[PDB]
RNA sequence: AACUCUAAGCGGUGGAUCACUCGGCUCAUGGGUCGAUGAAGAACGCAGCAAACUGUGCGUCAUCGUGUGAACUGCAGGACACAUGAACAUCGACAUUUUGAACGCAUAUCGCAGUCCAUGCUG
RNA sequence: UGGUAUGCGUAGAAGUGUUUGGCGUAAGCCUGCAUGGAGCUGCCAUUGGUACAGAUCUUGGUGGAUAGUAGCAAAUAAUCGAAUGAGAGCCUUGGAGGACUGAAGUGGAGAAGGGUUUCGUGUGAACAGUGGUUGAUCACGAGUUAGUCGGUCCUAAGUUCA
């Protein structure tokens, strides 16, 4: 009678949030990530999906630390301070 | 560093709950009620409240509201009647 | 535009304008300066300070209302002017929305940041004259 | 209330630094207190100032931690990983200028006796 | 406003309208029918003598599947109905335009209805 | 579920917070796009499912 | 009559057409700037009022320093600290959660240890 | 698109409805009138993602079927009737009254599952293929407290992997 029975019975989750991306897509009984392979060194990201590497890039997310690189390399990544030229005394 | 102490006496009370139920439980049954930091272990809700308020506290009940914060509900010590000490803390 | 880092590109430059940092649109908020204050100081234009007097040359009030800017608002590109007010239908009176470059600044607030760029303004003045 | 300035934080001792951390956080307290109720503020500003003022004095005491760190690091080799410049991983690892200008005895035989001189052609 | 066909020198007149009103398109059109170029005392009386069932609405247009009511003999059709919910809102619309009808100072007596358009609603 | 891991029930709750209706003064901002909250998960219409 | 047919006027319905566009597309030009000094990405909590986008991390819609020099703005708490500074940029000093290469071991458990330093209580 | 008519133009462009008048065998053109609001066209050359009725075409919209024809019919199924409201057979509800499942339950609990659905208050449109003041709706708040129950721990089938 499996027909809408077959739905009927579902009732099992074969996967579980993902540790890596939450895509709820990592098999209990594998324990492996389809797409993002679950710790196992490498993501996934394959060339046939092209799509997947757009959403696992850079700019999806915010890029906290790299973005500050960028501006930091055309200071010459210099440590220092410049400070100001000219008075400018703060008094009351 | 050495990095400081992320858990201070404040950050582990972040407010009293104040809401309608949880006053009826300061008059009846003597309890102050807290949203807590959901890194405060009971003994961190015991400590602060002890040091913050002087308050002598007898036992800590923990719940996690489904707001995903934290409700401890802190038993005082019969010396210390609650109703005066929610006042002090200037809250009808 | 003769320098290669330049856009007359029609997309690119309303980029700049609509999306305008507040400094940029501060810029873009100048008003010029009254005949008077030209003779005066021999500076074109500054950009809105909230003290300043205003006289609108357009719309309706073509000439007068002799007002003082309440405040730039620089996120919707209007200065608003006390006395300038439309009647709402529902009696409020809400401030008609000045382009400041509809605009000649009447008085000048003098502060020593005001003065300094006033005195930019006369230097500069010298030299595009002599070219 | 008046937001406390870094340059007023700077003059003051630590123990005065971190006395006035314990102020303005039994301060931010009683003025989380007043938000319950919708604070005598009609909605709640101060409290924001306050958790501000709070910030900027736990950074004025951390730069003097930072600066006590590099002048006693100062005249010590193999400083601790967060002074060594994080400018990017392989800048690094990249070669000293002194161990890149280093030259063989004979390639400085060479370009002693040889080195390429500023001439001319032609008519 | 553009109650289309603006009938007489509008001085006259006061009127009504009311869309999206949720009642059956085509039982509005009908029962608008059957009020049309009739006066307005009587056309109440006749509204409410439809849902009171001694008198059935002439079904001229939208005719089928609709069986068959001898009270619309009267109007010398065989297929009548009752639909009780749209009679309601025409009434309801008519109240309007005589509380309007008042306030112009308009002779109640004379009240006829001379236009009912009925048009069809975003679904 | 019925007792709920403690991972799913912060990512339900943070789901909660979301089903809220937008405040109505903020449907008055110059260039605001918002008419309404409309990612408004209401558990029988959308799930979270899967 | 009604209805139907045919045409026209007017009202609906519907969003074609036009004109616009802070976007897209393609070609050219300059530069080389992720990561165990803990990445990219994910999760989580954060605005006076926010639920997202966007921004950020527990100092949470952001902090130093620096530049400019008075906003933000929907409503407002604020606005004050406009002369030492708003707010935005710069962002070189710091912070930068829980994670993830992910590093004590695990992960339908935010689960469970070991170690050093340290605090309160009891002694 | 290059050139040009020192082209037209917010004093109304383009667009478009149009028993305006006319031109051409036609492809098609102009003009009037109404609507309109911000830009546009003729001519000579120059390039094409260049003209549609169709492709069991695509995508969006709309008819006749049909304001109603299928139907909205299994588990009899209500009903008197007080209260309220804009409206009340149900849904709001008491009292009353016909019955139903007939403790192997349409009951009283939980797992697997659900994810705020629980509950109070407000209660309208949409939803409940019917109404619907009421609801698992919609809006606004609150609520899930454990040393002893589970998770935890442990191993199994079995697995992650140095």
């Amino acid at each position: 009678t499996k027909g809408t029975s077959s739905f009927g019975k579902r009732h099992n989750k074969t996967h579980t949030l993902c540790r890596r991306c939450g895509r709820s897509s990592y098999h209990i009984q594998k324990s492996t990530c389809a797409q993002c392979g679950y710790p196992a060194a490498k993501l996934r990201s394959y060339n046939w999906s092209v799509k997947a590497k757009r959403r696992k890039t850079t700019g999806t997310g915010r890029m906290q630390h790299l973005k500050v690189v960028r501006r930091r390399f055309r200071n010459g990544f210099r440590e220092g301070t410049q400070a100001k030229p000219k008075k400018a005394v703060a008094s009351k | 560093v050495p990095t400081r102490n992320r858990m201070d006496a404040y950050n582990i009370i972040k407010y009293p709950l104040t809401t309608e139920a949880a006053m009826k439980k300061i008059e009846d049954n003597n309890t102050l009620v807290f949203l807590t930091h959901l890194r405060a272990n009971k003994n961190h809700v015991r400590a602060a409240v002890r040091k913050l308020y002087d308050i002598k506290v007898a036992k800590v009940n923990v719940l996690i509201r489904p707001d995903g914060q934290k409700k401890a509900y802190v038993r005082l010590a019969r010396d210390y009647d609650a109703l005066d000490i929610a006042n002090k803390i200037g809250i009808i | 535009k003769q320098n290669p880092f330049v856009s007359s590109s029609r997309r690119k430059n309303r980029k700049r304008h609509f999306q305008a940092p507040s400094h940029i649109r501060r810029r873009l908020m100048s008003a010029p300066l009254s005949k008077e204050l030209r003779q005066k100081y021999n500076v074109r234009s500054m950009p809105i300070r909230r003290d300043d007097e205003v006289q609108v040359i357009r719309g309706h009030f073509k000439g007068n209302q002799v007002g003082k800017v309440v405040q730039a608002y620089r996120k919707k590109f209007v200065v608003y002017v006390e006395k300038i007010q439309r009647e709402n239908a529902n009696g409020t009176n809400v401030y008609v929305g000045i382009h400041p470059s509809k605009v000649l600044i009447v008085k000048l607030k003098l502060d020593k940041d005001r003065k300094a760029i006033l005195e930019r303004r006369g230097k500069g003045r010298l030299a595009a004259l002599g070219k | 209330m008046v937001k406390v300035k870094c340059s007023e934080l700077r003059i003051k001792d630590k123990k005065e630094l971190t006395k006035q951390l314990d102020e303005l956080k039994n301060e931010l307290l009683s003025l989380r207190v007043a938000k319950v109720t919708g604070g005598a503020p009609s909605k709640l500003s101060k409290i924001r100032v306050v958790r501000k003022a709070i910030a900027r004095v736990y950074i004025v005491m951390h730069q003097k931690q930072k600066e006590n760190l590099r002048k006693v690091f100062k005249n010590k080799k193999y400083k601790p990983l967060d002074l060594r410049k994080k400018k990017t991983r392989a800048i690094r690892k990249a070669l000293s200028p002194r161990d890149a200008n280093r030259k063989t005895l004979k390639e400085i035989r060479k370009r002693s006796v040889f080195p390429q001189r500023k001439f001319a052609v032609k008519a | 406003g553009r109650y289309s066909r603006e009938s007489d020198n509008v001085a006259k007149s006061c009127k009504a309208r009311g869309p999206n009103l949720r009642v059956h398109f085509k039982n509005t059109h009908e029962t608008a029918q059957a009020i049309k170029r009739m006066p307005l005392r009587r056309a109440q009386r006749y509204l409410k003598a439809v849902i009171d069932q001694k008198e059935c609405v002439p079904f001229r247009r939208f005719n089928g599947g609709v069986g068959r009511c001898a009270q619309a003999k009267q109007w010398k059709t065989t297929q009548g109905r009752w639909p009780k919910k749209s009679a309601e809102f025409l009434l309801q619309l008519l109240r309007n335009a005589e509380a309007n009808a008042d306030c112009k100072g308009l002779d109640a007596d004379r009240l006829v209805v001379h236009h009912i358009q009925v048009n069809r609603a975003q679904c | 579920a019925a007792h709920k891991s403690f991972r799913i029930k912060q990512k339900l709750a943070k789901k909660l917070k979301q089903n809220r209706s937008v405040p109505q003064w903020v449907r008055l901002r110059t260039g605001n796009t918002i008419r309404y909250n409309a990612k408004r998960r209401h558990w029988r219409r959308t799930k979270l499912k899967l």
